[PDB]
Parts: C-alpha cells; structure tokens; sequence
RNA sequence: AAUAGGGAACGUGAGCUGGGUUUAGACCGUCGUGAGACAGGUUAGUUUUACCCUACUGAUGAUGUGUUGUUGCCAUGGUA
RNA sequence: AACGAGAUUCCCACUGUCCCUACCUACUAUCCAGCGAAACCACAGCCAAGGGAACGGGCUUGGCGGAAUCAGCGGGGAAAG
RNA sequence: GUGAACAGCCUCUGGCAUGUUGGAACAAUGUAGGUAAGGGAAGUCGGCAAGCCGGAUCCGUAACUUCGGGAUAAGGAUUG
RNA sequence: GUGGAGCCGCCGCAGGUGCAGAUCUUGGUGGUAGUAGCAAAUAUUCAAACGAGAACUUUGAAGGCCGAAGUGGAGAAGGG
RNA sequence: AAGGCUAAAUACCGGCACGAGACCGAUAGUCAACAAGUACCGUAAGGGAAAGUUGAAAAGAACUUUGAAGAGAGAGUUCA
C-alpha cells in the first residue's frame, strides 16, 4: 500500500539498478540497492559446469 | 537538465545576472535615453537555445 | 490571511497529506504568525493543528 | 502526424557551442563546426556571402593587441623610455 | 488641461475629467447620452438602478445585434442593455464632480450635467490564437471622459 | 513605471493555398 | 549608393496567397520578415537608376 | 379515375448524397521496342464559410388623429 | 481448405433505413455582466420587360418606395477562398 | 470489492475545483445519448448507421479439407 | 488662426521634378462590430476571515470526481 | 635560349588617419544618426529590424482637495 520510489537518479530497472527492499528501524519500507550475484570459478579442462568449491563465490 | 557540464552553468550564470532592471539613478544622468532594459529575457517568451 | 504555507508545513510535520491536516478556524491570525517549523510544532501540542483521522472503509459487508 | 504531433520528439540536441567561434554550431556527431569549421587549422570563410565576413572580419571585436600596434606605429616603435 | 466648449458661466460651474481609463467606449458613449442633461441627484440615483437592472440604458447608434428589453420604453426605444461597469466608472466621477463643486462653494443638490463627451483613447494590444497557425489581435478601447456641471438658476 | 516589453513581429509560417485541388475532369 | 538594397537575400513569393508579385524578404522572427524588398517601389529599396 | 408532355443558368451542392465521373494506388485486355495511352472494363478514393446586404419567414415597431384605453369599419394582399 | 477492418449477390433473425414522424434529456444556440476578433468591402443593395459584351442594382418604360432593429433562413449578390 | 483479469464499475491512501468565465430561460436548427404501436429494407448506388447475438456449465455440432481444421459452426437448454 | 527661425521673387544652370489605380511597398484607420464567439473529459454549495472591493484567494463543514497501466509519489531528456 | 637579381613611371570598395562635395536629410542616406550586425527567428549554414527632437534653464508641478490607487479639480514654474 506504501508506494516507494528509487533513491538514485537512474529511473530504470537496468542490469545494475536491481534491488531488494527492507524496513528500517524507523519502520518505513525503504528501497535498498544490492550488489550483483557472484559466480564461483569453473574448473579447467572441459569437465561439466557447476563450479568449484572451497572458495568464496 | 540537472546533469550539466561546467561550461553550461558558467554560461547560464551570465544570462541570469543580466536579466535585471536598470537602476533608478542611471535614468537621471546627463544625456541618456535608455529608460528600461530592452535586453530583458523572460523564460517563456524567448529561450536562450543552449 | 493566507494560510497555505502553514498548510504545507504542517503537512510536512504530521507526515500526512494536505487533506488530513488542520482543524480549528478560531485562532487563524495566531497561526499566521507561525512561519518557522519550530513554531508549527508548538501549535500541534497546543491543540491547534490536529490529524483529523481516516475516512472509514469498513470491510464488514 | 507530420506536423505538430511530430514536433514533440525534439528532445535531444545536435548543435552545441564551439570553442573557437562560440556559435552553437559544433555538430556533436561530426565533431566539426558550422561557422569556423573547428578542428581544421584555417578559418572557414567564403566569398559567396559578403555578410558572413561582416560578422567576423578584423575590426568587429575588441582588438586587444591591434589597438596598440596602430598606436605604436606612429613613433617608430621606440624602446628608450622617456626623459625627466 | 483643455476642454471642448468651456462653459458659459465659469463662476458657478464645476468641471471634471478622467482619462485613459479602461472601459468599453461604445458602452460608455450610449450611457453618457442617457444622462446628458440630467439633474445630478437624479442621475446618481439613476446609475445605481442601472447596475441593479432596475432601469435600463438604451443603445441608439451603437446597437448592432443588441437584444431587446422592456425597460427601454421609458426612453421611447426598443433596445437596451445594463452596463454595470460603464455606468460604474462615471458613477464614480459624479463623486469627483461634486467634490470640486463644494470646494468652489456650490450647492451640489442643484447641478445638472450640462456637457459630457466620451472619446477614444489609444487602444492597447494583445493577441489571440486562431486556426491554421495564425495570430489575430485582441485590442481594447479605453476612453476619455469629460464633464461640465452647471446649475440652472 | 515598468519598461515596455514584447510586441515582436508575428513571423507567421506560410500555409497551403486553396485547400483541396479539386478541378474538373471534363 | 554603391550597392543599396541589393545587400539583401530575397525573392518573389511566386504562387498565390493574395500578395503582389514583388520580391519578399525571407525568414521569420523580426519585423522585416516578409516585406517588399528591392525595386524602386518599396521601402528600403534600390532607387531607379542608381546613379553612377 | 389517370399513371399526360414539359420550362425555371440541361431549376435545385456556402441544401445533401459521392454511386458514376474526373487527379495521385492498382489489376486485366488491346496497341507501342519503350515511357505510356484507350467516350475500353474494374476496385480504393478530404465536398470549406454565412456573423454581411437583400429576398423571405416570423418578432418589436415608427408616422398622424392633443395624451391613453375599449369596441369597431375595410382599402389592399392571399384564398381550397 | 484455413485466412482477409478485401470486392459482389441472396436468405433467416433484427431494427425509426422507410410508411411517418413524434417525444425526452445533455451541452449549446437565445437574453444578460465582463472581455471581445476575422474573412470580406468601387459605390451601394426592391422587382418585370426592353436594349446592351445577346442573364442589370444603377440606364429606358412601367410597378412602386417610410425610420430604426431582433431570431432564423439559404433564392440571389454570375457571393467569399 | 466484484470478476478469469493490471477489463469495466464503486470506494481508502494521495490529489483536484471540472479544465481561458458566470447568471436567467427551456424557441428553431444542431452536436452527443435514448426510446416508440402495426409492418420489417418497402429506404437506399449499397442493411450506410443502428439494432439483435454476446458471460458460463451440460447437450449438440454439417458440407468441405492440405485430415491440422472447419467450430465458440449452426441449433437447443440452464442460471436468482 | 495657430507656430517659433527661417525664406522668396526675377536671369541663367542642374535634376533622384508632379500620382488615383501596379491582387503596388511601408505606416495608419474604418464599415463588419459590441457581432462570431469565451460549449471535449459529469458539479458545485453555505458561512467565517483578511480586505475600499470577494462566485473564482485562504479556512472550515457538506456534496463530488481522478481510483494504484491514477488528475498519486519520484526520475532521465529538455527548460534555466 | 633552356640560370639569377633590380628603384621610378603603375594598381588600391580592406585598414590607420585626414580634406572636400551644383550629394541624401529619419519610409531618405549603408542594414544601423539612438544599448545595430543589437533585439528576435532557424537545429544549422544563414536571414535580420523598428527606433532622433521637452525647454534658454528642469525651473520635470512643492502644496490644498475628492479617490484605495489609475486619475482629477484648485495652486505653482516658464515666453508657451
Ligand atoms: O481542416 C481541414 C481543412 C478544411 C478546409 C480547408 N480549406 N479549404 N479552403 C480553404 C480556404 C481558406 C482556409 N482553409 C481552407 C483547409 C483545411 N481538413 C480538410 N478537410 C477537407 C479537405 C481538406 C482538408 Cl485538409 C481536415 C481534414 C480531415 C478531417 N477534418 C478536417
Ligand atoms: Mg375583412
Ligand atoms: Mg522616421
Ligand atoms: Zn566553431
């Protein structure tokens, strides 16, 4: 019910302006700009995808 | 435009300072005939064009 | 007797629209002395600008 | 759809102001100028319009350094300063 | 300033004038003709009843398409209209007329409006907006008015 | 006592003459 | 006058539009925008027999 | 009862309708090397203004009988 | 065959398209307060016949002709563009 | 909220003074919207415009076909 | 009559020497004319206030519409 | 001859200055006698105006009066 707007001066939903939204301690549902999703390293030498483990994606 | 290069808002700052009337003392000098500023720009009738 | 500045600023300190704000046409020149917001917050506590709450939209039917 | 409904899509500029003549004639897509023809070394003037020289010949502006060469001439360009 | 037909007896006659004021000219011409030769405290009570639509004003020369009304028959005419701005500027001037008559020491309840003429002022301009991208002008027509007030005695 | 302003030339754009061409097949 | 009135780019309007066939100046904007250009008839015009 | 012939700028478009004509699209036939053409056939195709004068339909009226009202006369016009 | 704001014919159903128009409402138009343009315009604007550039408003011979105007009208002004 | 729906329609949050003016009256012509007995294209170049049918469930669905279609063909019923 | 600083006869000379028309150029003004018009998106009403002045400004009360693909909230471009 | 220089006599609608005119005298003369290649138009090349005068001296109307003011009516300056 509480319509909420962008906070940065890019008014599109492009590849880098995509978010989540959270509620502050001042209980206004605000609009929070998130990082993109990391991807883990895939193995060398032609094995199936699904990336490595042990490392921080 | 809200995203203006610095050459523009030192071009706009000249065209704001001159949109301003004659002072009333200069219509009392010896030998003038200007009585109102005729280079006054109003922002709807006549636009700068950049 | 222009009250439109006081109508805007009270609606920016009640966190409401222009519709909701402001009862009490008695003290009307008195609130025309209130220009800063730290006079317009004293008038709420004194009871001269109230919230005038929401039109009821009962779902009982 | 030819006239006033299609003057609504005049939203983006083409000619901005040049740096050598200051004309609003610098064509951004071509990066040259309309009056002076900016990045070429000379100054674009033409004899097929005798008014377009009258706007920009010598003697239309300030002449910060020819109001003195005209003045310095009539004494033979001295360097010894003055008596006292 | 200078009037037309400066009055026959300047000792006992008041005068008044207003210039470059924005009324319509045609609505002012044909109401200054209705009171031309009217006693002042009857004309004052007249021009109230013009604005209240209780007593009309006939249009005589300037009546192109002006509709008909029933209060014109007091004047012997078949046309009329009730201009409550035209008859409200020169209602104000009768106040200006009687202000100069008491300053010259005259009984203001004994004056008539001897002379009155309405003539045109320089028309001020603006513009309208017509079909196919043309401009056609709005122009006003302000008026000059002028009255001499003489008693009959 | 404001100074005089505007009153610029109209400079109206030319439009089309005689509307529809019409004419006679004859 | 060395060259009076010809220092102006103008032409006849040509077609109808209920105007005389005198050359008219071009453009828009200013007052002198559609007026009658050169010719002995017109205001601001080259005189007949510009004297030599 | 009879389904007579006409005229009024081949009455009548600031009254309409746009079917056929009579622009630009297009197809077919014939002719032309060709562009194109054809009282040859076909489908698709922007119809502007009246607020001016007169005419006319109505509506107030003006003259003169001192002023105002009531009841009437009929010149002329139409006419089924 | 399917398809088409494609072109043509006919039927069933439906209806003011018609017989034959009628009534109602809305925004107007109309009257009023305030503001108030334009196109157009030799002079202007009553007809019949004759003559004439062979189809007059004006001339000729007749008919005749009372101020000022309001709402409508499309006959004319071989109207205006 | 209804409903299949971000359709349409009524409302809350949030807007707004009805779009460059107001008042009186309810003539014609108009512009936009409705109805109408009996007949049902007779109108008209042409069913132009308008109207009828229109949602769902359960039945029923032909000629023809490139076997995909046709098809929601048509044609009935039911609904609170 | 207005007006306040120049001007004319005769003899010669020299012309950018005379306007009613050019759908003439430029400036000015009329008849038209207080006329066409100020009619797309439903709609305003009462009192109080400041005011010389209130249908239109503000305030309140009431009746309204936009009705979450808004007559709402924020932007990019453009405007300065 | 297939190599070279060189003063005067000559040309000058750009400029820096000048002088004069059987010139034009604010719709003329340049486009410009004045804040003119300025206002303003066009995306841009480019197109591009209208516009002189109070008086000797501003002595440019203090003041009284009706109006909220625009504006008056008295008074005052000056030869007007
Ligand atoms: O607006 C016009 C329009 C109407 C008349 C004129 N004319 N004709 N002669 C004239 C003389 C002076 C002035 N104007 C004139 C010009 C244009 N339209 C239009 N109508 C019919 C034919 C051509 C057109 Cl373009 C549109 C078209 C689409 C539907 N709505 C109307
Ligand atoms: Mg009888
Ligand atoms: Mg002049
Ligand atoms: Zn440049």
């Amino acid at each position: 019910v509480q319509r909420l707007t962008y906070r940065r001066r890019l008014s599109y939903n492009t590849a880098s302006n995509k978010t989540r939204l959270s509620r502050t301690p001042g209980n206004r549902i605000v609009y929070l700009y998130t990082k993109k999703v990391g991807k883990a390293p895939k193995s060398a030498c032609g094995v199936c995808p699904g990336r490595l483990r042990g490392v921080r994606a | 435009s809200s995203h203006k290069t610095f050459r523009i808002k030192r071009f706009l700052a000249k065209k704001q300072k001159q949109n301003r009337p004659i002072p009333q003392w200069i219509r009392m000098k010896t030998g003038n005939k200007i009585r109102y500023n005729s280079k006054r720009r109003h922002w709807r009738r006549t636009k700068l064009g950049l | 007797s222009m009250l439109r500045l006081q109508k805007r600023l009270a609606s920016s300190v009640l966190r409401c629209g222009k519709k909701k704000v402001w009862l009490d046409p008695n003290e009307t020149n008195e609130i025309a002395n209130a220009n800063s917001r730290q006079q317009i917050r004293k008038l709420i506590k004194d009871g001269l600008i109230i919230r005038k709450p929401v039109t009821v939209h009962s779902r009982a039917r | 759809t030819k006239g006033t409904s299609s003057f609504g899509k005049r939203r983006n500029k083409t000619h901005t102001l040049c740096r050598r003549c200051g004309s609003k004639a610098y064509h951004l897509q071509k990066s040259t100028c309309g009056k002076c023809g900016y990045p070429a070394k000379r100054k674009r003037k033409y004899n097929w319009s005798a008014k377009a020289k009258r706007r920009n010949t010598t003697g239309t502006g300030r002449m910060r350094h020819l109001k003195i060469v005209y003045r310095r001439f009539r004494h033979g360009f001295r360097e010894g300063t003055t008596p006292k | 300033v200078r009037y037309s037909l400066d009055p026959e007896n300047p000792t006992k006659s008041c005068k008044s004038r207003g210039s470059n004021l924005r009324v319509h000219f045609k609505n002012t011409r044909e109401t200054a003709q209705a009171i031309k030769g009217m006693h002042i405290r009857k004309a004052t009570k007249y021009l109230k009843d013009v604005t209240l639509q209780k007593q009309c004003v006939p249009f005589r020369r300037y009546n192109g398409g002006v509709g008909r009304c029933a209060q014109a028959k007091q004047w012997g005419w078949t046309q009329g209209r009730w201009p409550k701005k035209s008859a409200e500027f020169l209602l104000h001037m009768l106040k200006n007329a009687e202000s100069n008559a008491e300053l010259k020491g005259l009984d203001v309840d004994s004056l008539v409006i001897e002379h009155i003429q309405v003539n045109k002022a320089p028309k001020m301009r603006r513009r309208t907006y017509r079909a196919h991208g043309r401009i056609n002008p709005y122009m006003s027509s302000p008026c000059h008015i002028e009255m001499i007030l003489t008693e009959k005695e | 006592s404001w100074w005089p302003l505007p009153l610029l030339l109209l400079l109206l754009l030319l439009l089309g003459p005689a509307g529809a061409r019409a004419q006679e097949d004859e | 006058s060395e060259l009076a009135g010809h220092q102006t780019s103008a032409e006849s309007w040509g077609t109808g539009r209920a105007v005389a066939r005198i050359p008219r100046v071009r453009g828009g904007g200013t007052h002198r925008s559609g007026q009658g250009a050169f010719g002995n008839m017109c205001r601001g015009g080259r005189m007949f027999a510009p004297t030599k």
